[PDB]
């Protein structure tokens, strides 16, 4: 949708904040919340898409100033609603449970050599989103086009910034996952995709650089043809 | 920026802890969720996976111009030449930095990044601020925010990485390296120059 977190060419945001050096986990919860990614994964939660579209329907207040680990438990927490698989008043009742008694021990449990099994596999084998399908690719490398001015509510990879706007298409990758499917639960059926330049003059008018271009991806339904 | 309506940082990280400790809690119960998935996944990212990686790519690729070749065709199967690949870097392609060109990469939407030549990103490229202004003002904003001066006349590239693929900038060889092996080379690469934000180190 048209979210806050549709950041590109938005002002005021405030100057970059960057300390000298951070750590990689700032605290122990970034740690938990940076393994439930590969946990719920495996446990049916979410793809990635659909990961992303959590973040998205975050209060904008809390999704600016938040750190960005809370995003990905807000994620953990709506689709565990969705699904079933979170009971939201037992995780209301033992969230202040471990506010009064935050050195309690957490649940007896036994490990599971699966689940390393899935994470040294996921890290060093990777999740692929390529696929194969059987459509030629419809655009090629210096064809004119024009992005889609659609503007739907569920999950798409449509930056306002783009929409509605002339560029040339630079490569073609093949074909993978479709954001706007996959996020809204509707499956991967993959489209090729393309990177697509923009001049900053196209993009902002006068206030563009007259010496840059952004080069944005493309799905093959977001862009029609303008001229071979 | 201050923000009348915000808690203090101790009061919201105390109320996170909480909410995540409980969260854990559930998932532990439901066999999908252990100390040991956790321990792993921290120790990958910590101490295994990180910037060395893509700083051997840099370095070999301004060593050995048939290996550049293959790395700027295919960036995937050129990483895994040397071993390198994985999660969150299934799909990469490298961009290369000339006198005529300079490359920025950024998710505007998101905050994906590659992993598997990187490790995990510093917080301001996932952040709001360097996210909305380098596609909007790149000139600008490598100039005050990284020191760093791109003269007008020379064309930056951003590229808003809004698909699984994985951008990452090949950073120009620094004058005066001639002959240097690929141990010394490798102190000049940095996490910033593959971004672009940076180039690589001088002398």
């Amino acid at each position: 949708m048209n979210g806050v977190y549709d950041v590109g060419g938005t002002d005021g945001l405030g100057p970059i904040n960057r300390p000298a050096d951070e750590p990689v986990f700032r605290a122990e919860w970034e740690k938990v919340a940076f393994a439930m990614f590969p946990a719920t994964f495996r446990a049916g939660f979410m793809g990635l898409d659909e990961f992303a579209f959590g973040i998205e329907q975050m209060n904008p207040a809390e999704y600016l100033e938040s750190p960005y680990y809370w995003h990905w438990i807000r994620t953990y927490i709506h689709h565990g609603v969705r699904t079933g698989k979170i009971d939201l008043e037992e995780l209301e009742r033992r969230t202040q449970y471990y506010r009064e008694n935050p050195d309690a021990p957490l649940p007896e449990h036994e490990q599971k050599p699966e689940l390393i099994e899935f994470v040294n596999q996921a890290v060093y084998g990777g999740l692929p989103a390529s696929r194969e399908v059987d459509r030629p690719p419809k655009f090629k490398e210096g064809d004119v086009v024009r992005f889609s001015t659609a503007s739907p509510k569920g999950h798409a990879r449509r930056a306002r910034y783009v929409r509605g706007k002339t560029g040339t298409v630079v490569k073609h990758h093949g074909a993978y996952i479709y954001p706007d499917t996959a996020g809204n639960g509707l499956g991967e059926c993959p489209e090729h995709l393309y990177t697509v330049r923009f001049t900053a003059q196209e993009l902002w008018g006068p206030e563009g650089d007259p010496n840059s271009s952004v080069y944005y991806d493309c799905w093959e339904p977001y862009i029609e043809l303008v001229d071979t | 920026t201050e923000n009348i309506l915000r808690k203090s940082d101790e009061e919201i990280q105390k109320e996170i802890t909480a909410r995540v400790k409980a969260l854990e809690s559930m998932l532990i119960e439901q066999g999908i969720l252990t100390t040991s998935m956790i321990d792993r996944m921290a120790e990958i990212y910590e101490n295994e996976v990180g910037p060395h990686l893509g700083a051997k790519v840099v370095v070999k690729a301004w060593t050995d111009p048939e290996f550049k070749k293959r790395l700027l065709a295919d960036g995937t199967e050129a990483c895994k030449e040397l071993g390198i690949g994985g999660l969150q870097g299934e799909d990469m392609m490298w961009v290369e930095n000339t006198d005529e060109v300079h490359h920025v990469v950024v998710c505007t939407l998101c905050s994906c990044y590659p992993w598997p030549v990187l490790g995990l990103p510093p917080n301001w490229f996932k952040e709001p601020q360097y996210r909305s202004r380098v596609v909007r003002e790149p000139r600008q904003l490598l100039k005050e925010e990284f020191g760093f001066e791109v003269p007008p006349s020379k064309e930056i590239k951003v590229w808003d990485s809004s698909s699984e693929m994985r951008f990452v900038v090949l950073p120009q060889r620094p004058a005066g390296t001639d002959g240097w092996s690929e141990e010394e080379l490798a102190t000049l690469v940095t996490r910033e120059s593959m971004i672009g934000v940076e180039p690589a180190k001088a002398v």
